């Protein structure tokens, strides 16, 4: 009895001279918290979100429910001299548990009421579902009635049976009547959940639908990478930062966007490493550094150029560094010869010299036009090993051994011609540092700066003669280095305001010249002292600008000049999205059904949405204004989209839909014409009887009709030009504020049909899979409840660390949810039966652009030829896209989906320009996954569960199977003539199993798929293999490309890097003041760095994140800008421009520099948003004010390192150049009929 | 002389990345119930700022902690026994829910059930978790000032800016921000315990964790004012107060706390500290408040001293605890290296959760600057975070121990760079701050490499001593409701017996 | 009438007393987590300082008065404090307390019922117990003018006769009440009722008045247990 207990005895000794008393009383009550902590079990799982985190967590189940999570700390430990990874994690991660039973969980499949009513009424008149769908979609008033209901409520509970049939029926109808490529799916970053992504991609591939890209679309793809290295993206792991003795975090908010890895950065400081933060605002990254530089946003390239200048001057010219010199001699294209073109009174840098150009062709019989030329220290000319020409057609010479491509002897390339020139020529270099808006400082010089370059005259194989010079010489001139020829445009001192001097950049950037000099000096000095252990961590701060390539090449040159790339502790550390799915070649066949059919239908998303959401109809940027001043302006006429269409027909970029005619009918017509399908298509393409769909995107048959969205919030996050998507793709009300080309009476494109009244509501059916009702879901027709990351099996890897671990089901999916894998399996199943009678064993004609890393990448060597313009014949695979024949067994879709195809055995497996035999793997898989008892796939391994699929990926990939890893290195050894098998021989027995990684995360195996090593003595550092194994970079020259000689690159003024001011989107001056609410309006730069309280839009509806943040959508403004506008902290404000409007609350702060505003990326459109005073609609989101604007240099294809590849190259979705109008809101109307509205005075 | 032990915590602010992961994990496990949904046992605040609750550091307003009277005796600033008792009907200092923030939720179901034919896209508005009424606008939150969120003249109200001319810090170029994660200090001389009328708050003997007995607490809500760190939160629904429980259920078996094991930055250190409980009052009543820091260090005992080891044993300290104390990272940072400092020692509570001040980028100067005594690395004088600010926070306004810690941290850096870049031995910086090579290499091991086993050295609380673990092992958890838990007398009105106990006594002795 | 008389003043008082004591004991042993003052101050500080002090300081005045007035025997200084002197005190001293009490309580009730945050988080018992106390206080003050008709302390003697018979378990307690003013009957009934409802309301905090604190050592430490 606690009552009786109250009855002196429980008093022990006092202490501290009567200040304390020790009591001997009951403490049983303490059990109260003990029983809260206790749980049923812990399950290992991770997060399927795009964060690069890839952290393993302990999922706690208590009372048969998921209650919380804490980080796993059992990662295999790193070397003793390196700190370990545990515990990783971040705040969003720690709050995921909230989703499972939250008020925003999607529990059942939902359907728009209006659509369900017409579906059930249509089924009553059409026993066949395909014909039921037809009755609704071919009726203008029916179609319109549900497309205009999108985003306007009315969701009703449906069932898997009902939605699966409607989806299947719709897919069948669309494929049969318009074409397979009229059905598409969008899902990004597969590394975060390999099999979950594979689910939809596999079904779509089998049926021929298009698989949209994401790396370029999100602007994570840094085009500069493919340009310089011929690699999409490969970077050192975070652990490697700890081997660096000098680091610069440039436009990378490490502690906020790389949270789980930040400690490597805070800890390496204690080892003596100096850190420098470069951000316009006082970002979180600054708090952790020794120095904070704040250049004006968008001007960073300027700073880089200046720093490159000092480095070249001090460590290359004055007191030449042995390490740097040898480094750029052997690893860059600097010693490579460039041909000079004759202009008017001066020369211009043309394409690079090729073996072919010389008389005897330097002895190069094979691909002589694809091999670069240089001078050895003995004045002799030579074609050195490694040029892209040695990659195909021959073997043993595609390496970086400093040898003569002809005799095979040891040569030494000379860098500068200065000292053996035949004369001095004056070469013009484009200069844009004088252009730009009023918001950025500029410096006037000349659109064309002339420099004195040392040259030599050569006798070309065609009789003519020509002047040449090295990339090196060309590079020192571009940087403004005085070399003794007394060049009025070269610097005389760092204070001389010339082509890229510290004094010059001080004006553009605003960063003190002495700061630039000091840090440039320290960085290079460090690199010299450590042999390349200087590193730059860069991110979206720079990569999301229209001129991201310049920003990046600026940083890249600094690292190359100091020989930092390829060395542990040094290099280019690019971190954006989680694009490093390590077990690549094991995963590709699963996700695109390459085990059954080759090829699939990949598409670069930026061009896709630019075209279909009709964002081109509002384009304010012209190609002309981006042209080099030394380019023939008349050779580049047309709308930016015209260049895209030409690029497509030339085999450079992918298409979707591909042709203007159903690709399933082309074969039947070739049969009648008496010729095979391929030839018949080329004849029709030349004749014009069959056209590329891109030419007429609004005729009614060339726009996608069915779209699947999963593991994406496209219409509330990534969707640039949100209002345009709502209007042209969805057909609902929108908030676009500006007029189109037609309304302004501008010049119409010369490659695409024009029509004043654009086609709206092109999407017939939008299906979204998710566990929470996102913004995308809110605007869909069908919502499919999918399983959370704590309710399914899958795998995850990242660029940050080398471990591969799983996602596991702590419990079975709650309510009626299903994993993405099971959702698509069921759809493929219903599809296989519903399609019977409409589709059988069809023959599909598929276009495939010229692929990088394939022999065909060697397409157009010297210039650009448009077959449609008669400049050459239409040769698929060279001057146009490959035209492939693909057989499809629509009734067998499900059986193929649930089994590993025969092609892995018949043809083999491979990637990155190499192939190997993978028979043994297939035999192992037959034992692990079991085999089909009968049916079309009888005897093939099974793919019933997500686990079978995961095992497929593990067993086939070289990164997770040492056996395959050796066959892979063996394969590459044939190309280089050097043994690379030793890189994985001591791990040949290694085989990573799904269940083993559930017990403990496993480190992967060194693979030719990447350029870094998974070793116990050296950390993973990108480009390490190129530098240490002498494997070439997949570039024209084989070395790191400083000089881009493709026609377009030259004419768009980017053969060498140069400063380019932020572009003018002209999205403000046309609407500012047009709808005054009485409050002052002001134009500000609209920046959207990634947020702290979520990852993109995921977690944005998470109450924990919302409570730690500002309770909903907010925008940061400087104190000065807010005070000028009369905005107080937390006031309702409105940000808008030509593209649309958004509403939010303000965060007034001192760390935000005047002139800019920041709406941290993805806070979406479902929580705490009032109506807009501009559109009279629900306030919009951050992408309501942005619009896609492609850049021509990102459309280049069929040119070695500049050839297509899913997520490898393509137009990007930049957005930092954007400007907006800001103002304090007046009327705060919620548009909900609650009568709970407010008004902000003054 | 009475030796007692406790697992202390040291947080390396220089490594804190202000991510709040520590706050989220604590919330998920301990305070997700209605009544404490607004409570954040662990919370992180960005400085300059007033924190959570607003201006908790202002003791003239909130009345937290102790005061040393003229006669030299200690008294809680709240008032003596009678003064406090005379404020019980209505605590005149009690912080209101608004001082924290009004806990809110959103109407997500509106996105789901929005009727067909809505005139505008449906949205999810906020609702009070206290009234359930619609909230017109959210005007506050627990981390509302995150990353300098707010006008400088507002954030600078920060109590730590006293005696500092702050004007210069409102200039863009002189901007600075740091992170202050905090939980309960588990003080040696806790004010909360001294301010609870019913005596429901106590310090556990074996591990020094301070808890609020949920059975005995009567909801007099004075302890809240009593705590100068405002880390006790009133559960508005249960009517009782709750606070960080230092994750005792885990500590008891040797595990790190949740906010310790989940710290993404790897900045938290857990280690035993032995102290003389008999010296507590004497130390906390020292005349000059700039001495409380050193006076507390003097209350801590040397674990490798056989005199202390023998006394600890005689006083009941488990052998594993003494051993853990001898390899305690907390002791190495507070006693040996002098890198860790207490939080607001002037409250006179003898806080047991210490901090290592943070470094920061160098300040703005006329030119690119020059090589100081540490070469390219910073000198302590160039740091932009005003040291006086840090001192008001950690050392009662005395800048000497702050500079010493910062200087040593930079010294370590200087030495390591010499070693790893130049490949040379250069102890110039070390000698300047009084560190040896061995001390620097050890500092580097714990701070830089920070192996899991070196950050957390938690001994068992030995729940088997002085109790009966066997019958507990066999019967704990069967919560059928026997009504005999929580009392020492066996008699109970429901005529029942404990499920986890043996009531059939041995007759064989 | 005679039946209802014996029930309310001979029987009921013992029912309410048994429920009060056994209810308190039972709830103490099996409901420690529910044994709190249930402060609502944090949710709305506005007016609580004045109202709560007014109510508590007054209610405690009455309690001291009621306690020594009816439970203290007569032979105990009947010369220095005869019945009518006690009445004089109870009317002015107690009446003033009761005025402070009624104002406090009324303010508290106005707040509990109309302060959004307090009303949204209140329990029914909190409204019922506070309403009955405000009523019991008004009733109490209303008896003042009735006791003023008998300044000789003849009325007070009857009530004190009853009370004392009840607590010494002497049967026939209701007889002492023969002819007393009705208002007094109501006050007694509603008052004992508060005792009946005591163990099932927030009133249990009264049991916990922290007297021990005045002589307690500041620091507390609990040993292994
Ligand atoms: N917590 C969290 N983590 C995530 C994500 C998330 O949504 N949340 N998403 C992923 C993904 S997909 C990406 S693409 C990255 O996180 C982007 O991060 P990053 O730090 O590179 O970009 P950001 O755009 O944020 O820019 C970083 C900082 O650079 C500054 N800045 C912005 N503009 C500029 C500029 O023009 N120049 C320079 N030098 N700096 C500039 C700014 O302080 C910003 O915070 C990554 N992990
Ligand atoms: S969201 Fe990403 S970074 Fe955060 S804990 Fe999960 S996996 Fe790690
Ligand atoms: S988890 Fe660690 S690094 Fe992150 S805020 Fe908390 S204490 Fe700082
Ligand atoms: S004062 Fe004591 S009674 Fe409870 S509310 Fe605080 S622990
Ligand atoms: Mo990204």
């Amino acid at each position: 009895s606690k009552f009786l207990d109250r009855f002196f005895k429980q008093k022990g000794e006092t202490f501290a001279d009567g200040h304390g008393q020790l009591l001997n009383t009951n403490r049983d009550w303490e059990d109260g918290y003990r029983q809260r902590w206790q749980h049923d079990k812990i399950v290992r799982s991770t997060h399927g979100v795009n964060c690069t985190g890839s952290c393993s967590w302990k999922i706690y189940v208590k009372n048969g429910l998921v209650t919380w999570e804490t980080q796993q700390t059992d990662y295999p430990r790193t070397r003793p001299d390196l700190p370990n990874h545990e515990p990783r994690g971040c705040p969003s991660g720690a709050s995921y548990s909230w989703y499972l039973y939250s008020a925003n969980r999607l529990k059942y499949p939902m359907m728009r009421k209006r659509l369900m009513k017409m579906w059930r009424e249509a089924k009553a008149l059409h026993s066949d579902p395909v014909e039921a769908w037809a009755s609704i979609i071919e009726d203008a008033d029916k179609a319109k009635s549900f497309k205009q209901a999108r985003g306007r409520g009315g969701f009703v509970r449906s069932s898997w049976q009902e939605v699966n049939e409607l989806i299947a029926a719709s897919n069948v109808y669309t494929i049969k009547n318009y074409g397979p490529d009229r059905v598409a799916g969008f899902s990004p970053i597969p590394a975060m959940s390999m099999v979950s992504y594979a689910s939809g991609a596999r079904y779509l591939s089998l049926i021929g639908g298009t698989c949209l890209s994401f790396y370029d679309w999100y602007c994570d793809l840094p085009p500069a990478s493919p340009q310089t290295w011929g690699e999409q993206t490969d970077v050192p792991e975070s652990a490697d930062w700890y081997n660096s003795s000098y680091i610069i975090a440039w436009g990378s908010n490490v502690p906020q966007t790389r949270t789980p890895d930040a400690h490597f950065f805070t800890e390496v400081r204690y080892k003596g490493t100096k850190t420098v933060a470069v951000t316009p605002d006082y970002a979180e990254i600054a708090k952790l550094c020794d120095l904070w530089l704040a250049p004006k946003q968008g001007t960073d390239a300027a700073m880089a150029l200046a720093m490159g200048h000092v480095m070249l001057r001090e460590f290359h010219l004055d007191n030449p560094s042995q390490y740097f010199t040898d480094y750029v001699r052997r690893y860059t294209d600097m010693p490579m010869l460039v041909m000079l073109e004759e202009r008017d009174g001066y020369y211009a840098a043309g394409r690079m010299l090729r073996a072919a150009d010389l008389v005897d062709a330097l002895g190069q019989e094979n691909n002589p036009e694809w091999k670069t030329v240089a001078f050895n220290t003995n004045g002799e000319m030579v074609a050195p090993n490694g040029s892209i020409g040695f990659r195909w057609g021959e073997k043993g010479k595609w390496n970086l051994e400093q040898r003569d491509g002809k005799t095979g002897e040891e040569t030494e390339l000379q860098l500068s011609l200065l000292g053996s020139q035949d004369e001095i020529a004056e070469v013009g270099f484009p200069y844009f540092g004088g252009d730009g808006t009023e918001h950025f400082n500029k410096v006037e010089l000349e659109n064309v700066l002339l420099h004195k370059l040392p040259v030599k005259r050569l006798q070309l194989a065609d009789g003519s003669t020509a002047l040449v010079t090295t990339v090196y010489d060309l590079t020192l001139a571009n940087y403004g280095l005085e070399r003794g020829l007394n060049d009025v445009n070269c610097a005389t001192s760092y204070d001389d305001v010339k082509a890229y001097t510290p004094a010059w950049a001080e004006q553009i950037t605003g960063v003190s010249r002495s700061q630039i000099i000091r840090i440039a000096r320290e960085f290079a000095d460090n690199a010299d002292k450590t042999h390349g252990r200087s590193m730059i961590i860069v991110g979206a701060g720079l990569n999301h600008w229209y001129h991201l390539d310049m920003n990046y090449r600026g940083l890249i040159n600094m690292l190359i000049f100091c020989g930092c790339v390829g060395q542990s502790g040094g290099g280019w550390a690019h971190y954006v999205g989680q694009e490093k799915l390590r077990p690549q070649t094991g995963w590709q066949p699963l996700a695109f059904a390459l085990d059954w059919q080759r090829p699939a239908r990949h598409m670069n998303s930026t061009s896709y949405f630019y075209n279909h959401s009709s964002q081109w109809r509002y384009e304010t940027v012209t190609a002309e204004e981006l042209l080099s001043p030394m380019a023939d302006k008349s050779r580049y006429t047309g709308h930016l989209i015209d260049f895209n269409v030409r690029a497509e027909r030339m085999g450079w970029l992918p298409s979707a839909p591909q042709l203007g005619t159903n690709p399933l009918t082309i074969a039947g017509e070739a049969e009648k014409a008496g010729m095979n399908p391929v030839d018949y298509t080329v004849k029709s393409l030349k004749e014009g009887s069959i056209r590329f769909a891109a030419e007429q995107p609004e005729n009614g048959k060339n726009h996608p009709r069915n779209l699947f969205i999963w593991r994406s919030n496209l219409l509330g996050s990534s969707g640039k030009g949100h209002e345009f998507m709502l209007k042209y793709l969805l057909g609902t009300e929108h908030g676009i504020q500006g007029k189109d080309l037609g309304q302004q009476g501008g010049v119409k494109p010369e490659e695409v049909d024009w029509q004043d009244n654009g086609l709206e509501g092109k999407l017939d059916l939008v299906v979204t899979l998710d566990f929470r009702l996102s913004s995308t879901c809110l605007y869909s027709d069908i919502i499919l409840p999918t399983a959370t990351w704590y309710e399914k099996d899958d795998m995850n890897t990242s660029d940050m660390h080398p471990f591969i671990h799983p996602l596991s089901a702590a419990v079975d999916p709650a309510w009626e949810a299903k994993s993405d894998w099971e959702i698509y399996k069921a759809i493929a199943k219903k599809f296989s039966e519903v399609c019977v009678g409409h589709l059988g064993k069809e023959t599909d004609i598929v276009t495939l652009p010229i692929q990088h890393d394939s022999a065909a990448e060697l397409a157009q060597p010297l210039d650009v030829k448009d077959w449609k313009k008669g400049e050459c014949d239409l040769i698929p695979g060279k001057t146009a896209p490959h035209i492939m024949v693909v057989e499809r067994d629509y009734p067998a879709t499900y059986e193929r989906f649930t089994s590993i195809g025969p092609l892995m055995e018949k043809i083999g497996n491979g990637g990155k320009g190499i192939a190997w035999n993978t028979q043994s793997e297939m035999d192992l898989l037959r034992k692990l996954n079991y085999t089909k008892a009968e049916g079309p796939a009888k005897g093939q391994p099974m793919l019933n569960t997500a686990i079978d699929a995961a095992e497929m990926i593990l067993t086939l990939a070289p990164e997770t199977n040492g056996q395959v890893a050796v066959k892979a290195w063996a394969a590459l050894s044939e190309f280089t003539g050097r043994d690379h098998t030793h890189l994985a021989l001591n791990k040949e027995d290694e085989k990573i199993r799904f269940r083993d990684i559930q017990a403990q995360p496993r480190k992967i195996i060194s693979s030719p798929t990447w350029s870094g090593l998974e070793d116990e003595h050296v950390s993973y550092n990108a480009g390490y293999t190129n530098v240490h194994e002498l494997i070439p970079w997949r570039t024209l020259s084989g070395r790191q490309q400083l000089y881009q000689d493709h026609q377009w690159m030259r004419d768009f003024g980017e053969s060498l890097l140069v400063y380019r001011p932020p572009i003018d989107t002209r999205s403000v001056k046309e609407v500012i003041g047009q709808k005054s609410n009485g409050n002052q309006e002001k134009a500000l730069n609209f920046l959207t760095p990634h947020q702290k309280w979520g990852i993109h839009s995921t977690y944005s509806d998470n109450l924990l994140m919302l409570t730690l943040g500002r309770g909903g959508p907010v925008v940061w403004l400087s104190e000065a800008d807010a005070k000028d506008l009369g905005i107080a902290d937390n006031d309702w404000i409105e940000v808008f421009n030509s593209n649309g409007a958004l509403t939010a609350r303000a965060v007034v702060s001192q760390r935000v520099p005047a002139g800019m505003t920041m709406m941290y990326h993805a806070q979406e459109r479902i929580v705490n948003l009032p109506g807009s005073e501009i559109t009279q609609q629900r306030g919009g989101i951050h992408n309501s004010v942005t619009r896609i604007t492609p850049k021509p240099t990102h459309m280049i294809g069929g040119y070695a390192h500049l050839a297509y590849g899913f997520n490898y190259y393509g137009t990007v979705g930049s957005n930092r150049d954007e400007f907006v109008v800001v103002r304090k809101m007046k009327n705060i109307d919620w548009l909900d009929g609650e009568g709970n509205d407010q008004v902000q005075e003054s | 002389m009475k030796i007692r032990s406790q697992v202390g915590m040291v947080l390396n602010l220089d490594k804190c990345i202000g991510c709040h992961t520590c706050s989220v994990t604590c919330k998920n496990v301990w305070t997700s119930r209605e009544g404490v949904e607004y409570a954040w046992f662990n919370n992180v605040e960005t400085k300059p700022g007033q924190g959570f609750p607003t201006d908790w550091e202002n003791q003239e307003k909130y009345k937290g902690g102790w005061i040393r009277k003229i006669n030299g005796k200690l008294q809680p600033r709240m008032g003596n026994r009678a003064m406090l008792l005379g404020k019980i009907f209505a605590n005149p200092h009690l912080p209101g829910i608004d001082d924290y923030y009004e806990p809110f939720d959103f109407d997500y179901q509106n996105l789901h059930t929005a009727p067909e034919g809505s005139k505008s896209q449906p949205i999810a508005r906020p609702r009070s978790l206290i009234t359930g009424e619609r909230m017109a606008k959210i005007e506050k939150g627990p981390n509302w000032e995150d990353d300098l969120g707010g006008e400088f003249d507002k954030l600078a109200k920060d109590k730590n800016f006293d005696n500092i001319q702050k004007a210069m810090y409102s200039q863009f170029e002189n901007t600075f921000m740091m992170y202050l994660p905090r939980l309960c200090e588990h003080c040696l001389n806790p004010a909360c315990v001294a301010t609870c009328p019913s005596g429901a708050i106590y310090k556990r003997e074996e591990d020094g964790i301070v808890l609020i007995d949920q059975d005995k607490c009567r909801g007099w809500r004075m302890c809240i004012t009593g705590c100068p760190y405002k880390k006790i939160y009133f559960n508005w629904k249960s009517g009782k107060s709750e606070k960080c429980i230092f994750c005792y259920p885990r500590i008891e078996a040797g595990q790190p706390t949740v906010c310790s094991e989940t710290c993404v930055g790897r900045i938290r250190y857990l280690g035993v500290l032995l102290y003389d409980a008999d010296a507590i009052e004497r130390a906390a009543s020292t005349e000059n408040e700039k001495d409380l820091y050193q006076r507390q260090l003097d209350v801590f005992l040397d674990p490798n001293d056989p005199k202390v080891i023998e006394q600890a044993i005689k006083d009941g300290i488990p052998l594993s605890v003494i051993e853990a104390a001898q390899q305690s990272p907390v002791y190495k940072m507070a006693m040996e290296w002098k890198l860790a400092l207490p939080l607001h020692p002037e409250y006179r509570t003898l806080p047991m959760v210490w901090y290592v001040p943070p470094l920061s980028p160098i300040q703005s100067a006329a030119d690119a600057g020059e090589l100081g005594s540490n070469g390219i690395l910073p000198d302590v004088e160039s740091l932009r975070i005003p040291v006086q600010y840090l001192a008001n926070l950690l050392t009662a306004g005395d800048t000497k121990p702050v500079l010493r810690a910062l200087k040593r941290m930079l010294a370590m850096r200087h030495y390591k760079r010499a070693e790893t870049v130049d490949g040379k031995v250069d102890t110039r910086a070390l000698e300047e701050v009084g560190l040896t090579e061995a001390q620097a290499q050890e500092m580097y091991r714990y701070l830089a490499i920070a192996n899991y086993e070196d950050r957390f050295v938690v001994p068992s609380s030995h729940r088997e001593l002085a109790r009966e673990a066997f019958p507990e092992k066999n019967g704990c958890g069967f919560t059928f409701g026997d009504g005999c838990h929580g009392s020492d007398t066996k008699f109970n009105l429901f005529n029942s017996r404990r499920i986890d106990a043996i009531d059939v006594t041995s007759k064989t002795e | 009438m005679q039946f209802l008389n014996m029930f309310f003043f001979d029987i009921y008082p013992y029912i309410a007393g048994a429920v009060f004591l056994i209810g308190s004991w039972l709830r103490y042993d099996y409901g420690q987590y529910t044994w709190r003052a249930a402060s609502s101050q944090m949710l709305d500080r506005k007016g609580m300082n004045l109202a709560s002090n007014l109510f508590h300081i007054g209610i405690l005045g009455i309690f001291v008065g009621h306690f020594f007035g009816m439970l203290t025997p007569h032979w105990m200084y009947e010369a220095w404090l005869p019945i009518e002197v006690k009445q004089k005190m109870a009317m002015f001293a107690g009446g003033a307390s009761g005025v402070l009490c009624l104002i406090g309580g009324v303010l508290l009730l106005k707040r509990r019922l109309f302060s959004p945050r307090v009303r949204a988080t209140t329990t029914g018992a909190d409204i019922l117990i506070l309403s009955l106390l405000v009523i019991q206080c008004a009733l109490g003050l209303l008896t003042i003018p009735f006791s003023a008709q008998h300044m000789d302390g003849s009325e007070m003697m009857k009530l004190v006769g009853w009370a004392q018979s009840v607590v010494t378990f002497h049967g026939g307690a209701s007889q002492h009440l023969d002819g007393v003013a009705f208002i007094f009957r109501l006050h007694l009934v509603l008052g004992m009722t508060l005792f009946l409802l005591f163990p099932f309301s927030r009133l249990i905090h009264i049991w916990s008045v922290p007297v021990e604190y005045l002589t307690r050592k500041y620091q507390l430490v609990r040993a292994r247990h």
